[PDB]
RNA sequence: AGUUGUUAGUCUGUGUGGACCGACAAGGACAGUUCCAAAUCGGAAGCUGCUUAACACAGUUCUAAC
C-alpha cells in the first residue's frame, strides 16, 4: 500500500471492479494500516445491507458500529453521517476518511462527498473513496473477473405473447432489471408460465426474499435497481433493459418533485448493472443484453439539488465535489434551518420539500399549508407544493397522511 | 393528445427573445465561422458547404449508418452531405439530387477530397422520381410549419415517396414530425417491413423535434419519441444553459482516386510484430470490416478500455468567464470520436508523388546540406547510462522506475540483436508492463542510434545556420531581430497544414542519407532503424464501436510517426531543405522545366549551393514545421511551383495565391509567438515574446495531469504564475495576475508538472526561488544581447508594453470588470487562503506601486 | 429543414470638407509620473459674436426597435 496515500491535504479515488477483495481483501488490510499510524478515522457506507458486509468483513479490529466504546475508527452509513453533521454538534474531528460506493445517488451522499472533500482542501484530512465509477466515468464496460460478452437486442417492455426465446432459452441463471415492482411481477409470471423458477426483488421484499435467492432453487430473478448494490447471486446472463426511473425536479411552471416514468439510465447505473455480473475468472458466459444509450444530460435530475440544500445548510462557502461541481442559496438562518433538519428527521419528508417548507418560515407544528394548495394543487390534501415521492405507493401516502394530520 | 404536440403548442405560444433563447438551450453547434468566411471569399477546399456535414457526421462516426457503393441522396441541397460522403472508404459514386430554384438552395460546386466523384443536379424534383437501385440512400427531406397537420401530412408523402427505395441497404431518412400518431403506424409498418430505428442527432436545434430513421438500429420508436419530447419540456426554460461548441469538419482537398488509394505492405517486413500483437491478445483479434481506413493497411482489432478547471487559478481570474476563446480552449475532447475525427481528417490521406526533377533537385540539395551539417561534429552512438540520465532527471514515474530495473535491459538486447539481423519486434508506438517495456524500450533504440542529433546539438544555431535549437523562449526574439537586419524583401512565415501527414518516401530517403557518415557498427543499427521502424510504421489507434472502443492496428510507409525519438531533428531538416528549395525557385535558379525533365544538369544547382548557400541558410530560423524565411527580393513569395510539388501545402490560402509577408518583425509568428521591443528606463532594449493573452489565461486555467488534489492544483497555478512573471512579465493583466496568485498559495509548496510541452522553454521558472533574481539572470546576467549588465533592483524597472499596444495583444483593461477585479484581488485572495488552511502566506502584492 | 437576417443609433476607416490648432485640466483609468480626457482659455476659419461642422462611402464597431 503507497503510505504516502496517508497524508493529509490527499484526497484519492481508488478501485477495483467487482469483487476483487476492494472489501474482501482491502479494506481491513487499510484499517489496520490505519490503525498501526493510530489515526481517528470514519467510515461511510451506502445502505444497511453493505454496513452488514463490511461488518462481516470487519472481524477482529475494533470499529464503532454505529458496540463497547472509546474505540478510535468508526463507521456508520453515509446518510447518518450527513445527518450527524447537520446536527448542531460539532463532528467529530477524523484524520482519515473512507467511503465506499461513491458512485452513489443519495443526495446526502453527494452531500457527504462534498464536505470530506471540502475539509481535505481545509488541510485536515485523508481521504479514500473505494469506487468504481467516479463521477466522470463513461466507461460503461469496464474490467471484470472474466470478459463480459455483450449484444444489444430487443428486450422486451411488457410481456409478449411469443417470442423472444433468447431470453428464456438461455442455459444459465438470469438476472433481468425492471423498473417498477409491477412489471417485476408481470414478467416474472411470464416467466413462471413458461416453467422457469422466478424470484422477484423489491425496495421492501429484499429482506425476505434476498437468502431464498442464496439458495440454489432459483433460474430467473428480476429485480429493480435495488439488487444493483452489494447482491451476490453467481448468475450466468444480466438483461438489463436500459431501462429506469427516477424522482426529477421540474420546473414547467411551478416547480415540483416527480418521479420519472421508463428512462435510459446514467451511464454509471449501466456500468454498475453490468458489473453485477461476471465477478469469477472461472466463468465464460458473462452475457449482458442491453437494449438502449444511457442518458446524456442527467443535469435534470433533483438529488443534485436536495444535495446542494444539503451541504449549503450545512454549518467558507459550502462547495460540493469537483467533478460533481458541474452540476450559496439555500442556507437558511438558524431558526428555520433547525426547522428544515426537524422535517427531514422527524415529519420524513424528503429533502427538497423540507427545505422550501423551511425557506418560509413555518414551525413544524403549522400544517396550513397542507391544504393550502391550489385547485389543480390536488392529489388523488392540498400541500403548498407536489412531490410524487409523498403519493407515490399507498405506504407512502399513509405517511404522508399521518404526516399532515399532525399524527406524526 | 400526444406529448410532441403540446410542446408543439407550446413552443407556438413563445415570443422572439425566449423563442431564441429556447432554441438554444444545452445543444451543441459547430463553429461555422471560418467557413462563412471561406465561402464569402470563394474558397474551393477544406470546408463544409453547410451545416449538413458535421450532422451527417454524427451519425456515420457511431456506424448506426454506413454509406457504401452508390450512394443516392435526395434533396441533397446544397450538398453537405453528399460532400461529407465523398470521402468514406466504401463510397464509390454520389449523386445528388434537389427541385432547386427560387427560395430553394443549389448545389455550390467545390473541390474538396472526393469531389470528382460527384455528381449534382438541380432543377429535378424528387417527388417525380423513377427509383434507382441505391446502395445506400440519404434524404434530408422536411418543410416545417407552425401547423402541425402540415408537418404531419408533408412526412407522409415523403415516407410514401422514400418507400420504393429501400431495397435491403443504408439508409438514413430525415422525419420531421415524428409525434403524429399516423406518422407513428407508417413508421412502425416501414420498420417492420425493413428495420432499423429512429434517433435524434444532438445538433438539431430545440426550435424542432425532428429524427432520424436509420438502417443500423433498433429500439422502440414510441418511447423514444416520448422521451424526446420530456428532454425539449424540460429544456424549456431549466435555467438556460449556454450551447456547447465543437470543432467543424474539414473534407481535404483535391481529386479523390480509388484506384491508387489503398496500400500493399511488405509483410515480410512487419508481421513478426503484428503476429506478437495479434498472439498476445489471442481471445478478442476479431477482424472488423467497419475499420474506416482509406490510406492505412489494416491488420485486424483487440478489444480495448477507454478538461479539469483549476479552481486555483478560476478563483483569481474571474473577470475572464464571459470571454468566449478562453471557455473554448477548455472545450476540447479526446475521446476515441474526437481522435477518430483527427485521423479522418488529416492523416488518412496521400500525397502525390513529385516531379521527378523535384526529386533529383531534393536528392543533390539532402546531400549537400548533411555533408555542411557534419562540417565539424561526427555522429557517435548513444549510450544506455546517457538514456538513464535522460529519464531520471527528466509516464515519467514509471519510466525512471523501469530504466532502473534489470529485465528490460535483456529484452532491449535481445531486440537490439533482432535489428543488427534485420528484423523488428516490438518497434510500435501508439497515437495518442510487459508491453510498456517493449514500448520504451523501441524508444530507447532510437535514442542509441539518433540521439546524436539531439545530444550534440547538431541543429543549434552555430552549427547549422539555421535551427534554433537549445535557445528557448527568450532569445528567438534576438534572433529576429537578427535576421531583420539582413537585407531583404520582407519576410515570410508560412505554417504547412499537417507537416507530419506531409512526409513522402523521398524525404526519408534524403533523411536516411546522414548514414554515409556513420561507422559500420553505428550504421547497420541507424538503417535498422530507418527502413524498419521509419519507413514502414506499425501503429495501435482507438476506434469506438456500438460495444466499446477497440485497438485497431494499422501500418504504412510514408508520414513519420509524431512520437518518435529524431523526430524534431528530422523535421527541422526537411523543413530547411524545403525553405532552400523555395529561395532557389525565388532566385530563378529554377523554373517550371527544371522541375518537369527527369534530368536537369547538377552543375548549376551544384554551383548555386557551394556558392550561395550558408548565405541564404543564414537568412532563416528554422524549428520543427515553424520557419521565418527573409529572402533577397520578393519574387520567394512566387515560388510556388517546387513547393507544392513537394506537398508542403501553405496552411489556410489557396493553393496558388501569392504569399503575404510582413515587414515588421515585430509581428511576424514563430512557435505560436511574436515578439515585442522594449525600452527600459535606461534605456536598454529588450524583446520578449507575448501571444494573445486569452489562450495564456485558458491554458493556465486547465488543470490536466491531475484528476482532483488541490494540493496539486495550487502548485500548478504557482507554476503557471512564476512563468508569467518570467516570459510574460509585460503584460499588465499577467502580472497582477501573477503576483495575486504567487501570494495566494503557500510559500513552500514546490510546483512541478510542466507547464509547458514546448521544446523552447528552459524552465527556469520550476524553481523555489525569488523571481526577482531569477529574472535578472534569464534576461540581463546571460543574455547576449545584453551589452550593460547592471543588474534591475526591484519590479519596477522591469518594463511594460505599451498601453494601446497591450490592449491590441487582448488585454482587458480600460474595462469595469477589471477595475473591480483589480480593486477587490485582496478580498479574492483572502478567501482562497482561507480555503487552503493554514500554511504560510507571503504577500507581493506591494511589488505594484498599487498597493503601497 | 436548410438558408437566414432586416431598420435606427452608436462605434472604426476613408473621402469631401476652412474645419481644426495649441494652452490647461475636473475626472477617469493604469500602476511604468502611463495614457485618456469634460470644462476653461487662446488662436484660426465661417458667417459679425456666435459656431466648430456637414455629409458620403465602406467596419464582421457595437447598441437597440421586425
Ligand atoms: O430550426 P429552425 O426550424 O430553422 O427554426 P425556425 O425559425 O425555422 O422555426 C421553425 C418552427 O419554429 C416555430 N417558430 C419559428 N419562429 C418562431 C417565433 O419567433 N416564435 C414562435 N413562438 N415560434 C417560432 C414555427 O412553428 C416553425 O414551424
Ligand atoms: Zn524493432
Ligand atoms: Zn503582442
Amino acid at each position: 500500500l503507497e503510505e504516502e496515500m496517508f497524508k493529509k491535504r490527499n484526497l484519492t479515488i481508488m478501485d477495483l471492479h467487482p469483487g476483487s477483495g476492494k472489501t474482501r481483501k482491502y479494506l481491513p488490510a487499510i484499517v489496520r494500516e490505519a490503525i498501526k499510524r493510530r489515526l481517528r478515522t470514519l467510515i461511510l457506507a451506502p445502505t444497511r445491507v453493505v454496513a452488514a458486509e463490511m461488518e462481516e468483513a470487519l472481524k477482529g479490529l475494533p470499529i464503532r458500529y454505529q458496540h463497547t466504546g472509546k474505540e478510535i475508527v468508526d463507521l456508520m452509513c453515509h446518510a447518518t453521517f450527513t445527518m450527524r453533521l447537520l446536527s448542531p454538534v460539532r463532528v467529530p474531528n477524523y484524520n482519515l476518511i473512507i467511503m465506499d460506493e461513491a458512485h452513489f445517488t443519495d443526495p446526502a451522499s453527494i452531500a457527504a462527498r462534498g464536505y470530506i472533500s471540502t475539509r481535505v482542501g481545509m488541510g485536515e484530512a485523508a481521504a479514500i473513496f473505494m469506487t468504481a465509477t467516479p463521477p466522470g466515468t463513461a466507461d460503461a464496460f469496464p474490467q471484470s473477473n472474466a470478459p463480459i460478452q455483450d449484444e444489444e437486442r430487443d428486450i422486451p417492455e411488457r410481456s409478449w405473447n411469443s417470442g423472444n426465446d433468447w431470453i428464456t432459452d438461455f442455459a444459465g441463471k438470469t438476472v433481468w432489471f425492471v423498473p417498477s415492482i409491477k412489471a417485476g411481477n408481470d414478467i416474472a409470471n411470464c416467466l413462471r408460465k413458461n416453467g422457469k423458477k422466478v424470484i422477484q426483488l423489491s425496495r421492501k421484499t429484499f429482506d425476505t426474499e434476498y437468502q431464498k435467492t442464496k439458495l440454489n432453487d432459483w433460474d430467473f430473478v428480476v429485480t429493480t435497481d435495488i439488487s444493483e448494490m452489494g447482491a451476490n447471486f453467481k448468475a450466468d446472463r444480466v438483461i438489463d433493459p436500459r431501462r429506469c426511473l427516477k424522482p426529477v425536479i421540474l420546473t414547467d411552471g411551478p416547480e415540483r418533485v416527480i418521479l420519472a416514468g421508463p428512462m435510459p439510465v446514467t451511464v454509471a447505473s449501466a456500468a454498475q448493472r453490468r458489473g453485477r455480473v461476471g465477478r469469477n475468472p472461472q466463468k465464460e458466459n458473462d452475457q449482458y443484453i442491453f437494449t438502449g444509450q444511457p442518458l446524456n444530460n442527467d443535469e435534470d435530475h433533483a438529488h443534485w439539488t436536495e444535495a446542494k440544500m444539503l451541504l449549503d445548510n450545512i454549518n467558507i462557502i459550502p462547495a460540493l465535489f469537483e467533478p460533481e461541481r458541474e452540476k450559496g442559496e439555500y442556507r437558511l438562518k438558524g431558526e428555520s434551518r433547525k426547522t428544515f433538519v426537524e422535517l427531514m428527521r422527524r415529519g420524513d419528508l424528503p429533502v427538497w420539500l423540507a427545505h422550501k417548507v423551511a425557506s418560509e418560515g413555518i414551525k413544524y407544528t403549522d400544517r396550513k399549508w397542507c391544504f393550502d394548495g391550489e385547485r389543480n394543487n390536488q392529489i388523488l390534501l392540498r400541500p403548498r407544493w407536489l412531490d410524487a415521492r409523498t403519493y407515490s405507493d399507498p405506504l407512502a401516502l399513509k405517511e404522508f397522511k399521518d404526516f399532515a394530520a399532525g399524527r406524526k | 393528445e400526444t406529448l410532441g404536440e403540446k410542446w408543439k403548442k407550446r413552443l407556438n405560444q413563445l415570443s422572439r427573445k425566449e423563442f431564441d433563447l429556447y432554441k438554444k438551450s444545452g445543444i451543441t453547434e459547430v463553429d461555422r465561422t471560418e467557413a462563412k468566411e471561406g465561402l464569402k471569399r470563394g474558397e474551393i477546399t477544406h470546408h463544409a458547404v453547410s451545416r449538413g456535414s458535421a450532422k451527417l457526421q454524427w451519425f456515420v462516426e457511431r456506424n448506426m449508418v454506413i454509406p457504401e457503393g452508390r450512394v443516392i441522396d435526395l434533396g441533397c441541397g446544397r450538398g453537405g452531405w453528399s460532400y461529407y460522403c465523398a470521402g468514406l472508404k466504401k463510397v464509390t459514386e454520389v449523386r445528388g439530387y434537389t427541385k432547386g430554384g427560387p427560395g430553394h438552395e443549389e448545389p455550390v460546386p467545390m473541390s474538396t477530397y472526393g469531389w470528382n466523384i460527384v455528381k449534382l443536379m438541380s432543377g429535378k424534383d424528387v417527388f417525380y422520381l423513377p427509383p434507382e437501385k441505391c446502395d445506400t440512400l440519404l434524404c434530408d427531406i422536411g418543410e416545417s410549419s407552425p401547423s402541425p397537420t402540415v408537418e404531419e401530412s408533408r412526412t407522409i408523402r415523403v415516407l410514401k415517396m422514400v418507400e420504393p427505395w429501400l431495397k435491403n441497404n443504408q439508409f438514413c431518412i430525415k422525419v420531421l414530425n415524428p409525434y403524429m400518431p399516423t406518422v407513428i403506424e407508417h413508421l412502425e409498418r416501414l420498420q417492420r417491413k425493413h428495420g432499423g430505428m429512429l434517433v435524434r442527432n444532438p445538433l438539431s436545434r430545440n426550435s424542432t423535434h425532428e429524427m432520424y430513421w436509420i438502417s443500423n438500429g433498433t429500439g422502440n420508436i414510441v418511447s423514444s419519441v416520448n422521451m424526446v419530447s420530456r428532454l425539449l419540456l424540460n429544456r424549456f426554460t431549466m435555467t438556460y444553459r449556454r450551447p456547447t461548441i465543437e470543432k467543424d469538419v474539414d473534407l481535404g482537398a483535391g481529386t479523390r482516386h480509388v484506384n491508387a488509394e489503398p496500400e500493399t505492405p511488405n509483410m515480410d517486413v512487419i508481421g513478426e510484430r503484428i503476429r506478437r500483437i495479434k498472439e498476445e491478445h489471442s481471445s478478442t483479434w476479431h477482424y472488423d470490416d467497419e475499420n474506416p481506413y482509406k490510406t492505412w493497411a489494416y491488420h485486424g482489432s483487440y478489444e480495448v478500455k477507454a478538461s479539469m478547471i483549476n479552481g486555483v487559478v478560476k478563483l483569481l481570474t474571474k473577470p475572464w468567464d464571459v470571454v468566449p476563446t478562453v471557455t473554448q480552449m477548455a472545450m476540447t475532447d479526446t475521446t476515441p470520436f474526437g481522435q477518430q475525427r483527427v485521423f479522418k481528417e488529416k492523416v488518412d490521406t496521400r500525397t502525390p508523388k513529385p516531379m521527378p526533377g523535384t526529386r533529383k533537385v531534393m536528392e543533390i540539395t539532402a546531400g549537400w546540406l548533411w555533408r555542411t551539417l557534419g562540417r565539424n561534429k561526427r555522429p557517435r552512438l548513444c549510450t544506455r547510462e546517457e538514456f538513464t540520465k535522460k529519464v531520471r532527471t527528466n509516464q515519467w514515474d514509471s519510466a525512471r522506475a523501469a530504466v532502473e530495473d534489470e529485465e528490460f535491459w535483456k529484452l532491449v538486447d535481445r531486440e537490439r540483436e533482432l535489428h543488427k539481423q534485420g528484423k523488428c519486434g516490438s518497434c510500435v508506438y501508439n497515437m495518442m508492463r510487459a508491453i510498456w517495456y517493449m514500448w520504451l524500450g523501441a524508444r530507447y533504440l532510437e535514442f542509441e542510434a539518433l540521439g546524436f542529433l539531439n545530444e550534440d546539438h547538431w541543429f543549434s544555431r552555430e552549427n547549422s545556420y539555421s535551427g534554433v535549437e537549445g535557445e528557448g523562449l527568450h532569445k528567438l526574439g534576438y534572433i529576429l531581430r537578427d535576421i531583420s537586419k539582413i537585407p531583404g524583401g520582407a519576410m515570410y512565415a508560412d505554417d504547412t497544414a499537417g507537416w507530419d501527414t506531409r512526409i513522402t518516401e523521398d524525404d526519408l530517403h534524403n533523411e536516411e542519407k546522414i548514414t554515409q557518415q556513420m561507422d559500420p557498427e553505428h550504421r547497420q543499427l541507424a538503417n535498422a532503424i530507418f527502413k524498419l521502424t521509419y519507413q514502414n510504421k506499425v501503429v495501435k489507434v482507438q476506434r469506438p464501436t456500438p460495444k466499446g472502443t477497440v485497438m485497431d492496428i494499422i501500418s504504412r510507409k510514408d508520414q513519420r510517426g509524431s512520437g518518435q525519438v529524431g523526430t524534431y531533428g528530422l523535421n527541422t531538416f526537411t523543413n530547411m531543405e524545403a525553405q532552400l528549395i523555395r529561395q532557389m525557385e525565388g532566385e530563378g535558379v529554377l523554373s517550371k522545366t527544371d522541375l518537369e525533365n527527369p534530368h536537369l544538369l547538377e552543375k548549376k544547382i551544384t554551383q548555386w549551393l557551394e556558392t550561395k548557400g550558408v548565405e541564404r541558410l543564414k537568412r532563416m530560423a528554422i524549428s520543427g514545421d515553424d520557419c521565418v524565411v527573409k529572402p533577397i527580393d520578393d519574387r520567394f513569395a512566387n515560388a510556388l511551383l517546387a513547393l507544392n510539388d513537394m506537398g508542403k501545402v501553405r496552411k489556410d490560402i489557396p493553393q496558388w495565391q501569392p504569399s503575404k509577408g510582413w515587414h515588421d518583425w515585430q509581428q511576424v509568428p514563430f512557435c505560436s509567438h511574436h515578439f515585442h521591443e522594449l525600452i527600459m528606463k535606461d534605456g536598454r532594449k529588450l524583446v520578449v515574446p507575448c501571444r494573445p493573452q486569452d489562450e495564456l489565461i485558458g491554458r493556465a486555467r486547465i488543470s490536466q495531469g491531475a484528476g482532483w488534489s488541490l494540493k496539486e492544483t495550487a502548485c500548478l497555478g504557482k507554476a503557471y504564475a512564476q512563468m508569467w512573471a518570467l516570459m510574460y512579465f509585460h503584460r499588465r493583466d499577467l502580472r497582477l495576475a501573477s503576483n495575486a496568485i504567487c501570494s495566494a498559495v503557500p510559500v513552500h509548496w514546490v510546483p512541478t508538472s510542466r507547464t509547458t510541452w514546448s521544446i523552447h522553454a528552459h524552465h527556469q521558472w520550476m524553481t523555489t526561488e525569488d523571481m526577482l533574481t531569477v529574472w535578472n539572470r534569464v534576461w540581463i546576467e546571460d543574455n547576449p544581447w545584453m551589452e550593460d549588465k547592471t543588474p534591475v533592483t526591484t519590479w519596477e524597472d522591469v518594463p511594460y508594453l505599451g498601453k494601446r499596444e497591450d490592449q491590441w495583444c487582448g488585454s482587458l483593461i480600460g474595462l469595469t470588470s477589471r477595475a473591480t477585479w483589480a480593486q477587490n484581488i485582496l478580498t479574492a485572495i483572502q478567501q482562497v487562503r482561507s480555503l487552503i488552511g493554514n500554511e504560510e502566506f507571503l504577500d507581493y502584492m506591494p511589488s505594484m506601486k498599487r498597493f503601497r
